[PDB]
């Protein structure tokens, strides 16, 4: 007579497993992104132009993206950072330019990049407030980053028309400061995709999309021994 | 005044250190050397539970030693029947970033939460047969790291804002706040008589709290880094902690001193979870090497290992009766040993 | 018979 | 219980120098990265120097390159800081901090909120 | 010197912890050992419990 | 000695058959027993392993049957059946390699949509349709084996699928090279260019070397049957079958054994058995 209870449990699994399979399809097709940034970062504009945690969903060319913004959490990142260790990418937004906010951002980038749990997570890096850097420089870097005094514009630099060569050098200097960290520690498992964006720019929505694509493509190319 | 208050604090700390040294006539290792070892322990996996997609952060055994609740990063809780491996429930969550869960001692409610700073309490036994959220507890400003059930109307939580709290579930209000930690609180453990509880934190310390008074009764130190797991001894007069320094330590609540250190030259990974067997003789801990070591709690010798995971072990627990040990890891599988 | 066909 | 106690502070005239120290207890010193951080009288904590467990790799903030040096002695559990050619801009409370975990290279130790492995600091007035 | 407010609470907590009638370590250790020995035969993870009793197989 | 047909020791056929049998069995067991290895790519690898097992078993069986009959109505039905099994299995092997190449092309060129395209339902449908079409074509190609239409259709299918496989892998290589060019241009910086070239060399060279001589044989079997040189070339039919079975033995090492999970599963299975 106990078989009636056993049969009932089998029925429950059938209902549950089918639903789990449906959910699995939704889970694997959704791209999760973690959004981090500097205290002065224009994160609110990063979200607008696209409790303890906030969620934003996007559909870009029929592709579903899920971006999580860290809410009112404590400034100690070393424990919840481990949880975001399987996102498609980490988006790190740093404002260029009162403490040496850039050094703090470099120190955070460094720690995030060399974290044992984040070794396979790529980072999309946005450098914001380009007009504040441009005005500050043309109106100082050597007092914070002495090696800038010997920095020259990369031969493959492609600045926009109208930019002051001193500003283009400052932008590439900062970019290279982040890239040296990424290159020195990376072992081909993850990459940094730095970008020079404006405080207000809707094109940022496609920059993330295209970067996510390249991240996945190189992942598979690594798997197939082609890259 | 600040320098004099600091000096007074240092004087009290020195008095406490001398008060503890005065009782240190012998270590535990000088008493249990005359006790035969447990020998080699060879546990084997009996059942594997599949269904989660994302890394599993929490698992908790119910009081009947037959049901399990587990939570993954997908935004799902699964209730399992450890005997028949069949699922009972699959509860969707409001958000996927769940870090802790707990099974009520009555089997009526399931609690969970995480980065949303909200502890959600689900009623598993409803007239419609559908699982519904009965309460959402909010007040905590940091992430929710651990939840424990005292009774159907009382829950103990801890969060990343360095404060623990006792909540009245039916009214939804916070009734007691436990302060004094400076780092995140990582794990809670309740006394067998649920009058006292201990809280470990990212301060390399743990505190013995009086549930009824709201007072912190004892502070224990000894670890070199952040404490990740804590677990009360079956008797109730000692607790074991694990930290990021790859050491596990046993503390005695009656002598306010560290009693035993569990370590090995080849272990340089932290201890994700700590649990005791029914008799208290075996101490089990999960590591970052995708395994679990079983230690002789009275000797600090290794008794055996539990290997069968390919990613970080995230949780470990033992049934109330003692028939089985279950673990979970970032591989999205749960395993039961025997 | 044979090996395969079209041999 | 772990402690960090800074020493070697004081007041000096512009162009002078100090040698700061830091005594550590309660942990294996040789397994942790050590840092110097400063608290400006009107500004939030700023990272100054980062020395690896072995002392093989030393990083400095750009504003102190060629003026400040750091070292550690693992047989004494002592961290030092040589502060040369000091200017009024270097007035701050200095703290010696420890990375939260052994055998790693990722650190989050300049948090505004009370950090568990930070000393009391020494005032360096110039 | 506003931070004295937090330091004072620490001092009060330390006083409360100073006034504890601490037990001798050797007695508590003997009690934990005796507890472990009294229930050793009852612990399924130490005792080689027969397969016919073990409900997991 | 071109006029005489090259005779290959049966032992060689039975040895290659047994060894490749054990290897493809280990592949299918490792996939069935490791829940993590349930993505579409591993279902396609499983299908390939099955087709290779069928090629090796069918040729070993035909070899043993011929040897036993020679040492000692039924012959026609036996020969008629074994050949339909062999033809169907060879078509399944070629189709399985094409499905793997297509699968990979999809992932590299549809990284964000891939999971909305290669759903398990569709993978099962594709594999079942491929196997049904290969079985039916093998049966029709053996029942009407005495017709130029069958040989023509076999060489057409081979060379169409060879061109498709080579095109897909060349395109993926070019994309990888573009990524290499962008990765290398950084301020902080064999090689990827060599690893990629070697991967293409092995993947295409093994396929062409182990298959193409058989279809060249069929090409001569229509074009120049009586020519003095083509007869000499056709005398090696019994070697072209060995090259094909050698693809059944080799292919698991360039697909199934490149994944770390399948390697781990193999080593655990091997130590257990
Ligand atoms: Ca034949």
């Amino acid at each position: 007579d106990q078989r009636n209870e056993e049969k009932a449990q089998r029925e429950a699994n059938k209902k549950i497993e089918k639903q789990l399979q449906k959910d699995k399809q939704v889970y694997r097709a959704t791209h999760r992104l973690l959004l981090l940034g500097a205290g002065e970062s224009g994160k609110n504009t990063i979200v607008k132009q696209m409790s303890g945690i906030f969620e934003t969903k996007f559909q870009v060319d029929k592709v579903n993206f899920h971006m999580f913004d860290v809410g009112a959490q404590r400034d100690e990142r070393r424990k919840w950072i481990q949880c975001f260790n399987d996102v498609t990418a980490i988006i790190f937004v740093v404002a260029s330019s009162q403490t040496n906010r850039l050094q703090a951002a470099l120190k955070l980038f460094d720690s995030i990049w060399n974290n044992k749990w984040l070794r396979d997570t790529s980072v999309i890096l946005f450098l914001n407030k380009q007009d504040l850097l441009a005005e500050k420089v043309l109106a100082k870097i050597e007092d914070y980053f002495p090696e800038f005094a010997r920095y020259t514009t990369p031969e493959d630099a492609t600045p926009e028309p109208g930019e002051d060569p001193r500003v283009t050098r400052a932008k590439y200097f900062i970019r290279d400061e982040f890239l040296r960290i990424s290159t020195a520690s990376g072992d081909g498992r993850h990459y940094c995709y730095p970008h020079f964006t404006c405080a207000v720019d809707t094109e940022n929505i496609r920059r993330v999309f295209n970067d996510c694509r390249d991240i996945i493509q190189r992942m598979h190319l690594r798997q197939y021994e082609l890259l | 005044e600040l320098d004099q208050l600091r000096q007074e604090a240092e004087q009290l700390k020195n008095q406490i250190r001398d008060a503890r040294k005065a009782c240190a006539d012998a270590t535990l290792s000088q008493i249990t050397n005359n006790i035969d070892p447990v020998g080699r322990i060879q546990m084997r996996t009996r059942r594997t539970l599949r269904g989660h997609l994302a890394k599993i952060y929490a698992m908790h055994w119910g009081t009947d030693s037959r049901l399990l609740v587990s939570a993954s990063q997908d935004g799902k809780l699964i209730i399992w029947d450890s005997y028949t491996t069949n699922k009972v429930h699959a509860i969707p969550l409001r958000s996927s970033w769940v870090m802790t869960c707990a099974y009520a001692p009555s089997g009526n409610y399931v609690a969970c939460g995480g980065l949303d700073n909200i502890c959600s309490i689900y009623n598993l036994k409803t007239r419609e047969g559908n699982v519904r959220v009965s309460r959402e507890l909010a007040g905590h400003t940091g992430y929710l790291s651990c939840c424990r059930f005292l009774d159907d109307n009382q829950i103990v939580t801890s969060s990343g804002d360095t404060t623990c709290a006792l909540w009245d579930i039916e009214t939804g209000q916070q009734t007691t706040t436990f302060t004094g930690h400076t780092g995140d609180v990582m794990s809670l453990s309740l006394a067998p008589d649920t009058r006292l509880f201990v809280s470990g934190a990212c301060d390399a310390s743990a505190k013995l709290w009086d549930v009824r008074e709201g007072m912190c009764r004892q502070t224990f130190t000894g670890h070199e880094s952040d404490i990740n797991a804590i677990c009360f001894f079956p008797n109730g007069n000692a607790f074991a902690t694990g930290s990021d320094d790859a050491t596990c330590r046993l503390f005695d609540l009656r002598a306010d001193q560290e009693l035993m250190t569990y370590s090995h030259d080849n272990i340089i990974c932290g201890i994700t979870s700590v649990s005791f067997s029914k008799s208290g003789r075996l101490l089990l801990a999960g590591y970052d090497d995708f395994n679990c070591n079983v230690w002789d709690a009275l000797k600090a010798d290794r008794a055996g290992v539990l290997a069968g995971h390919d990613n970080r072990v995230s949780c470990l627990g033992v049934t109330d009766d003692g028939m089985a040990v279950a673990t979970g890891s970032w591989d999205s599988f749960l395993k039961i040993w025997n | 018979l044979d090996h395969x066909r079209w041999k | 219980q772990v402690q960090l106690q800074e020493s070697g502070g004081g007041l000096v005239q512009p162009g002078g120098s100090l040698r700061l120290s830091c005594a550590a207890s309660g942990f294996t010193f040789s397994n942790y990265k050590m840092n110097w951080v400063r608290q400006a009288p009107g500004k939030g904590l700023e990272w100054v120097s980062d020395i690896s467990q072995s002392g093989a790799s030393i990083s400095y903030t750009g504003s102190v390159k060629g003026r400040f040096t750091i070292s550690r002695d693992n047989a004494k559990n002592t961290l030092y800081l040589q502060m040369n050619s000091l200017k009024p801009e270097d007035t701050a409370v200095y703290y010696c901090a420890r990375c939260p975990a052994p055998f790693t290279r990722d650190c989050f130790d300049v948090t505004s909120t009370t950090y568990a492995y930070r000393g009391q600091g020494t005032q360096v007035t110039v | 010197t506003a931070s004295i407010a937090q330091a004072r609470k620490l001092v009060e907590q330390l006083k409360m912890e100073a006034n504890i009638d601490r037990i001798k370590v050797s007695k508590a250790a003997a009690d934990l050992m005796a507890y472990c020995e009294a229930h050793a035969k009852e612990d399924p993870l130490l005792t080689p419990v027969p397969a016919s009793e073990n409900p997991f197989r | 000695g071109c006029y005489e047909q090259l005779f290959v020791s049966p032992e060689v056929f039975v040895t290659l058959g047994v060894i490749s049998l054990l290897e493809n069995i280990l592949v299918i067991v490792a996939i069935a027993k490791n829940k993590n290895l349930h993505s579409p790519m591993y279902f396609f690898i499983c299908s390939l392993a099955v087709a290779d097992m069928l090629v090796s078993v069918s040729n070993g069986s035909e070899t043993i049957v011929i040897t036993l009959l020679n040492s000692t109505s039924f012959t026609v039905n036996i020969d008629n059946v074994i050949d339909s099994v062999i033809c169907s299995s060879l078509l399944a092997s070629i189709c399985s390699l094409l499905s793997i190449a297509v699968d990979r092309y999809f992932t590299i060129f549809y990284a964000l949509q891939y999971h909305n395209i290669m759903t398990v339902k569709r993978v099962g449908i594709i594999i079942s349709c491929i196997w049904a079409a290969c079985t039916v074509s093998g049966i029709l190609f053996i029942i009407y084996s005495d017709s130029s239409a069958v040989i023509i259709c076999l060489i057409t299918m081979f060379f169409t699928m060879l061109a498709l496989m080579a095109s897909l892998y060349v395109h993926m290589f070019l994309m990888a090279r573009l990524h290499i060019k962008r990765i290398a241009v950084l301020p902080g910086t064999q090689g990827a260019n060599m690893k990629g070239a070697i991967t293409l060399t092995i993947l295409i060279g093994v396929f062409v070397v182990c298959w193409a001589p058989f279809f060249l044989h069929l090409i001569f079997y229509i074009s120049c049957p009586q020519n003095p040189y083509c007869v000499c070339f056709m005398s090696h039919f019994n070697l072209y079958l060995i090259l094909i079975m050698c693809n059944s033995i080799i292919d698991p090492l360039i697909y199934a054994l490149r994944s770390q999970e399948l390697r781990k599963t193999f080593k655990e299975i091997i130590c257990c058995y």
